[PDB]
RNA sequence: UAGCUAGUAGGUGGGGUAACGGCUCACCUAGGCGACGAUCCCUAGCUGGUCUGAGAGGAUGACCAGCCACACUGGAACUGA
RNA sequence: CCCGCAGAAGAAGCACCGGCUAACUCCGUGCCAGCAGCCGCGGUAAUACGGAGGGUGCAAGCGUUAAUCGGAAUUACUGGGCGUAAAGCGCACGCAGGCGGUUUGUUAAGUCAGAUGUGAAAUCCCCGGGCUCAACCUGGGAACUGCAUCUGAUACUGGCAAG
């Protein structure tokens, strides 16, 4: 069974980058769209496009810069088998602040730095480097 | 200006109809102290020759590393055959807290402040392989800015 | 009953007394309710040596705490000096 | 490996046995030489290594190497044994202490005297 | 405002008394997984105003029997 | 608690000059400074990393006259203190009272200085201090008392010191025989040949 | 070590306690605990702490201080705040 | 604690030196005697045994033994693996359990934020102070990662309701 859609999405992105695919599509969800927005804002992908009504498909346009993938690494962290929540003081710094960590806070899904500025922790969905 | 130092020299044998043929392998590592490091693995029937071969090899195919103020840019892992290595930037004045081979490559590279450990196998050749890979696979804030299409101030 | 007394701390030949309120039954250096000061009988010049938290002492006395002779002497000294 | 598995039954710490279990975490122990004899070493060595089967104060019957040249041992001789194996003899885990209860120091030793219970010459 | 706990009525046979599981969703000390732990409590309920499976709020009180030191305050979701 | 043996021997073993003699007569004339100590000195096996570190550590320890436990303690304190550990360690060593007197110039050698301190000839802030390990603090005046002021050794030492290079971090008056420890010396003021970093690594393995 | 428990689990009323209470007693109900390890077996005083360790941990509970239990072994109460 | 007296006077050992591991030569023995933490050494030239000289390391101590943690990512939560190295049940069905596509609403258990109370003193750490210095004592902080309660956020996970 599919047991983790966010994880699946991340993997899809990684494989697309590996195989140099221009875009990657998957069943859309609200959490997925939010994650995509965070990625776009932070600049790890070029674009996302949700398309359809009954079963809509999110389509991300991946980002390349010198023949190689912009998203160097991208791991899910809080996975279903083991949820991870951090307090604002325990929020991780990925790649010494270069990479980002998408964190689901009380005020919506946001990057780790933004969450820290706000002053709240939450479920750490994934790290991106 | 291209400071070089030999990590390990090891004698290896091949067997023939007659008896054993001994020979020496020299693992050297050179670097300019500003980022550039290159390792070389020479083999010859006697040690000095082996060392010379290693030095020549090392001198070519060196590799530049984006170093931040005499230390690493972020915590970096490195893997290879067995030698899996972890290395973390540390505050100025800590000095290089790093194993043997690892210490050599880092030192010639020009990193003055690191905390390293070699996990897994500690086979000098492999550990050097791991360390160089790890150092290379490390981008700077300039590079990340370039990749993501932002300014360095937006990233911090 | 609750009392206010010196508790011996320091080294051999160099006593330093912590003034503590404590139930008299308790051992000298044992269980105590509150530590309301200290007194250093070997304190040199250009050193304070004594400090009695007077408000706390007053409160405890009001509550009904008896006072050691030495502590009383110290209190008198603090009062005069201050 | 799965967190669920670990939660159900966590990881067992590897209970390491002692290589000197007759000492029973004592630094030395007294025993009586039941029998003192010589024995042949293990494979790449030739010798007649001196060893004594000792009844310990706590019941155990061990065998103990006797280092140094020459010794004043026999049956019913109370000695102290210490931790340490002779790699060389199979199954010997303990040394006698030279220079204690009923064991003399080695004769004419000028070095490592402390190891062999020998007093300082003058 | 008083301290009170909710729990499902696991049984109600012994008269004037119920047993109330109070599942708490604790985190594991080492592994970090969140495990459901349970705390059965013998609760006193006069009038036997409760069925099995019903969620019910209870408060702590002076001990009423060998094992029974909690009383219910209001029943909810009687199903 | 003290090394009681040949001094030029110590210097020979280290390689460098450790300054264990007054320097009236050159050490090359006083001993075979070129040849290493012992039956087998004229041999140089290639020294391991551990070995090299150890040799340097020995050098510094011999120079100051600190035994191992005390040295280790100094290192621990230095590490604990904020800033650079090696720099801190060197500062502590300099700070030592015997070292300070030697710098001022009342003792020809550090050994001489230590002896004076031991024998109660030196007052720090008008109090006869006896401990060689006594840490002198910044702005501390340290002076020879008058009974030792008559010492011909002390006056000889002063002359020798006048010959020697004066430290910037102290100020010493030869007639008064009193010096003010103005500040703990900086590493640039201390000798460059000492590689304190090796010591730090060795005590950090 | 997979079943354990009859004052056992709960109720009503008496008795008892400085105090609540199967604390005890008479009767009533047939319960209660248990794979989130009951019961049985082995070992063990507990904590602040100590040692170690980058940390997470591991080991440990001498001294000092808090709490508990015992006072030749096993029972019992009296006196008394 | 201070002052005076005399006179270098009363005061240095222990381990180690083949590699790991800082420090090497000669003699004696000849797989014997012996050594050893590991790897090993010794069968007639022993830098590995025993003695001597020399050296190295610690020093009023130095060695040996026991014991714990470390190194040991060698029980791997951080932080391991399972084709051939140890390791995929012979294969299925399936209760408890673990996990759960997508939308909306509600709740607020988890989660997060803030506050209040507590988390004894000693210890640890920081800046000070006192013992000639240190150990030691000591002032003030910090810390005590916790726990409880109350008030908020609805992102996520959970419950309930509808799709
Ligand atoms: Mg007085
Ligand atoms: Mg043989
Ligand atoms: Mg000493
Ligand atoms: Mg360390
Ligand atoms: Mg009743
Ligand atoms: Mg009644
Ligand atoms: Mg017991
Ligand atoms: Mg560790
Ligand atoms: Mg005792
Ligand atoms: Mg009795
Ligand atoms: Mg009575
Ligand atoms: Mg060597
Ligand atoms: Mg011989
Ligand atoms: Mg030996
Ligand atoms: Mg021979
Ligand atoms: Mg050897
Ligand atoms: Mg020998
Ligand atoms: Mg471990
Ligand atoms: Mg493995
Ligand atoms: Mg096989
Ligand atoms: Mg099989
Ligand atoms: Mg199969
Ligand atoms: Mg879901
Ligand atoms: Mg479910
Ligand atoms: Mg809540
Ligand atoms: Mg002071
Ligand atoms: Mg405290
Ligand atoms: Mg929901």
């Amino acid at each position: 069974s599919m047991q983790d859609p966010i994880a699946d999405m991340l993997t899809r992105i990684r494989n697309g980058q590996a195989a140099n695919k221009a875009a990657v599509t998957m069943p859309s969800s609200k959490l997925k769209v939010a994650i995509a927005n965070v990625l776009k804002e932070e600049g790890f992908i070029e674009d996302f496009k949700v398309e359809g009504d009954t079963k809509p498909e999110l389509e991300l346009t991946l980002k390349y810069f010198q023949g190689k993938a912009v998203v160097e690494s991208i791991q899910r962290v809080s996975r279903p088998g083991l949820r991870i929540y951090k307090r604002k003081d325990e929020l991780p710094k990925v790649m010494a602040g270069l990479g980002i960590a998408v964190v689901s806070t009380s005020k919506g899904v946001m990057t780790d730095r933004a969450a820290r500025q706000a002053g709240l922790g939450g479920e750490i969905i994934c790290y991106v480097a | 200006e291209l400071q070089e130092k030999l990590i390990a020299v090891n004698r290896v044998s091949k067997t023939v109809k007659g008896g054993r043929i001994f020979s020496f392998t020299a693992l050297t590592v050179v670097g300019d102290g500003n980022g550039r490091v290159g390792f070389g693995y020479g083999k010859a029937r006697e040690v000095p020759a082996a060392i010379q071969k290693a030095m020549e090899k090392a001198r070519r195919n060196m590799i530049n590393v984006a170093l931040n103020n005499g230390t690493l840019q972020h915590p970096v892992k490195g893997v290879h055959t067995g030698s899996r290595v972890f290395m973390q930037p540390a505050s100025e004045g800590t000095g290089i807290i790093a194993g043997g081979a690892m210490r050599a490559v880092l030192e010639v590279a020009g990193v003055h402040n690191v905390l390293a450990k070699a996990y897994g196998s500690t086979n000098p050749i492999n550990v050097v392989r791991a360390t160089i890979d790890g150092l290379e696979n490390m981008n700077s804030p300039a590079m990340v800015a370039a990749k993501r299409g932002k300014s360095v101030e937006e990233i911090l | 009953m609750v009392t206010i007394r010196l508790a011996r701390h320091g080294a051999k030949k160099r006593p330093f007394y912590q003034v503590v309120v404590a139930d008299s039954r308790n051992a000298r250096n044992g269980r105590f309710i509150e530590r309301v000061g200290f007194f250093n009988p070997i304190a040199s010049e250009k050193e304070e040596g004594t400090r009695l938290d007077l408000d706390r002492i007053a409160h405890w006395v009001g509550q009904g705490a008896t006072i050691s002779d030495r502590v009383a002497a110290l209190i008198k000294e603090v009062n005069k000096a201050a | 490996a799965t967190v669920n598995q670990l939660v159900r039954k966590p990881r067992a710490r590897k209970v390491a046995k002692s290589n000197v279990p007759a000492l029973e975490a004592c630094p030395q122990k007294r025993g009586v030489c039941t029998r003192v004899y010589t024995t042949t070493p293990k494979k790449p060595n030739s010798a007649l290594r001196k060893v004594c089967r000792v009844r310990l104060t706590n019941g155990f019957e061990v065998t103990s190497y006797i280092g140094g040249e020459g010794h004043n041992l026999q049956e019913h001789s109370v000695i102290l044994i210490r931790g340490g194996r002779v790699k060389d003899l199979p199954g010997v885990r303990y040394h006698t202490v030279r220079g204690a209860l009923d064991c003399s120091g080695v004769k004419d030793r000028k070095q490592a005297r402390s190891k062999y219970g020998v007093k300082r010459p003058k | 405002k008083i301290r009170t706990l909710q729990g499902r009525v696991v049984s109600d046979k012994m008269e004037k008394s119920i047993v109330v599981a109070i599942e708490r969703f604790v985190k594991h000390p080492i592994y970090g997984k969140f495990i459901k732990r349970t705390t059965k409590l013998h609760v006193h309920d006069e009038n036997n105003e409760c069925g099995i499976g019903d969620v019910v709020e209870i408060r702590e009180c002076r001990p009423l029997s060998k094992t029974k030191s909690w009383t219910l305050v209001r029943v909810v979701e009687k199903a | 608690a003290r090394y009681l043996g040949p001094k030029l021997k110590l210097s020979r073993r280290e390689g460098t000059d450790l300054f264990l003699k007054s320097g009236v007569r050159a050490i090359d004339t006083k001993c075979k400074i070129e040849q290493a100590p012992g039956q087998h000195g004229a041999r140089k096996p290639r020294l391991s990393d551990y070995g090299v570190q150890l040799r340097e550590k020995q050098k510094v320890r011999r120079i100051y006259g600190v035994l191992e436990r005390q040295f280790r303690n100094y290192y621990k304190e230095a590490a604990r203190l904020k800033g650079n550990t090696g720099e801190n360690l060197l500062a502590l060593l300099e700070g030592r009272l015997d070292n300070v007197v030697y710098r001022m110039g009342f003792g020809a050698t550090r050994a001489e200085a230590r002896q004076l301190v031991s024998h109660k000839a030196i007052m720090v802030n008008g109090r006869v201090v006896n401990i060689a390990s006594y840490q002198v603090s910044p702005n501390d005046v340290v002076s020879i008392r008058e009974k030792a002021k008559k010492q011909s050794r002390v006056k000889a030492a002063l002359e020798l010191a006048e010959q020697r290079e004066k430290p910037t971090w102290l100020e010493v008056d030869a007639g008064k025989m009193e010096g003010t420890f103005k500040r703990k010396p900086e590493r640039s003021d201390l000798s460059a040949d000492i590689n304190e970093h090796l010591i730090v690594e060795l005590y950090s393995k």
